[PDB]
């Protein structure tokens, strides 16, 4: 059961030993593989994830988990290499109970959708979550409700699995072939190597109408088919719209097919709020797309900034406006918007 | 990802 290591964590050059125990898988993938444990001195959960190897690829985890510290993201507490192939490398991090994937999957089970509130709070978090990342440069480059850790309780979101993560900078160049399929943004499937973070945005999108939908609005078979999926309800791309997702990219004509308006992609019942910030996520022009600030700032989410908000379980909503000027970095006049009168000073 |  109990089992000791030293490792430095986040803040200090302070490697110490941690014990704990009660472990148990939790997963297999792509991230490797994720453990629950108990550590020892506070009994608190924790999550464990094992991955390597230098392979040919350039992974950035590391360094950009020990950047960071928001209570959207979940936080590395510890790390720590270890026997396993190769080496092995550990990163202790806070468990999470649940995930978005796995909430959504209960209610589309029960053939009922997502409540339109934890809707808003969900991807509310995640774009506060992007914007914090963005504000640095650094895009997630994996943006799927199976990465969107969920507390049922406090409705508390935390964005996970930083493995493809990447801080990117213009001129240098970045593979298309990135983001799980069904999130990809249309520039990926066109090849482009100069993609901005927009392409986050575009995945937020597919999680947005996914909550909506009760399953995933672009289920490509492919990469190719995965664009038809997105052409069925986008319609055909016009340049410049292909030349704003790829300008090195050219000739492509396909069929001319008419957009499915946007009313009718979603049930009857779906507020127009939610439909109206989906049209502005997905755009087939990166630049068109929302900023996660500007997206915050939607109408959509203004039921959070209600003074008279509560969780349906009667549970005070989670910190929703403690807005560190790094995140406001984007469009800090914001603000006036994004923190509503009650939550001032 | 990119290699390298
Ligand atoms: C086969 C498979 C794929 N995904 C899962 C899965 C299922 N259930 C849960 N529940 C959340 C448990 N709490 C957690 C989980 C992870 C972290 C962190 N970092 C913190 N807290 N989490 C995962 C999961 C989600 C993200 C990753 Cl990177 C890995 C896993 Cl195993 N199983």
């Amino acid at each position: 059961v109990t089992t000791v290591v030293a490792t430095p964590g986040q803040g200090p050059d302070r490697p110490q030993e941690v014990s704990y125990t009660d472990t148990k898988v939790i997963g297999n993938g792509s991230f490797g593989v994720v453990y629950q444990a108990k550590l020892c001195d506070s009994g608190e959960l924790v999550a464990i994830k094992k991955v390597l190897q230098d392979k040919r690829f350039k992974n950035r985890e590391l360094q950009i988990m020990r950047k960071l510290d928001h209570c959207n993201i979940v936080r590395l507490r510890y790390f720590f290499y270890s026997s396993g192939d190769e080496v092995y490398l550990n990163l202790v991090l806070d468990y999470v109970p649940e995930t978005v994937y796995r909430v959504a999957r209960h209610y589309s089970r029960a053939k009922q959708t997502l409540p339109v509130i934890y809707v808003k709070l969900y991807m509310y978090q995640l774009f506060r979550s992007l914007a914090y990342i963005h504000s640095f440069g650094i895009c997630h480059r994996d943006i799927k409700p199976q990465n969107l850790l969920l507390d049922p309780d406090t409705a508390v979101l935390k964005l996970c699995d930083f493995g493809s993560a990447k801080q990117l900078v213009r001129g240098e160049p970045n593979v298309s072939y990135i983001c799980s399929r069904y999130y990809r943004a249309p520039e990926l499937i066109f090849g482009a190597t100069d993609y901005t973070s927009s392409i986050d945005v575009w995945s937020a999108g597919c999680v947005l109408a996914e909550l909506l939908l009760g399953q995933p609005i672009f289920p490509g078979d492919s990469g190719v088919d995965q664009l038809v999926e997105i052409i069925k309800v986008l319609g055909t791309p016009t340049r410049e719209q292909i030349r704003e997702m790829n300008p090195n990219y050219t000739e492509f004509k396909f069929p001319q097919i008419k957009a499915h308006p946007w009313t009718k992609v979603f049930r009857p019942r779906t507020p127009p709020e939610a439909i109206a910030l989906c049209s502005r996520l997905l755009e087939y022009t990166p630049t068109a797309r929302l900023t996660p600030l500007e997206a915050c700032a939607h109408s959509f989410f203004d039921e959070l900034r209600d003074p008279n908000v509560k969780l349906p379980n009667g549970r005070d909503t989670p910190a929703l406006f403690n807005f560190t000027t790094q995140e406001l970095s984007s469009n800090p006049p914001l603000a006036t918007i994004l923190i509503p009168p009650h939550a001032r000073i | 990802v990119s290699r390298r």
